[PDB]
């Protein structure tokens, strides 16, 4: 719709991707500890 | 602390949120 | 303009989502190998 | 303040998330080389 | 199945694409 | 080339920067 709504949608998507990025950090650290 | 099963479920949950926005 | 910049942001987020699909894929590959 | 400022903040956030994502790629490659 | 070689190529492609958008 | 210790530090540095931006 408008720019204001679309800005909010982009913000929510980036916030959710930050959670995904944190989850990938956790998985890498888990495997690193197992391997090394 | 997470089990790998919980990790996978949260990946799916955040993906669903994002794809709803991208759609 | 703001309209163009908003579209570029969307395209970056879409590409960042593809990257996340790839890093999640790679973590799952190693996790299944290890555990 | 306004949409212009908020849009700039989102750009900086994704720029920083890309650095974070590149770091996760490095960690995955390190572990991949160790395992395979 | 995806190979690690193509995985690495696709990572570079999307990362380069974002870098060009942000410029 | 990074050590894993340096990797962990930069992860946290970028995480804090993002979180501050997202408020």
């Amino acid at each position: 719709s408008g720019i204001v709504q679309q800005q909010n949608n982009l913000l929510r998507a980036i916030e959710a991707q930050q959670h995904l990025l944190q989850l990938t950090v956790w998985g890498i650290k888990q495997l690193q500890a197992r391997i090394l | 602390e997470l089990t790998w099963e919980e990790w996978e479920k949260k990946i799916e949950e955040y993906t669903k949120k994002i794809e709803e926005i991208l759609k």
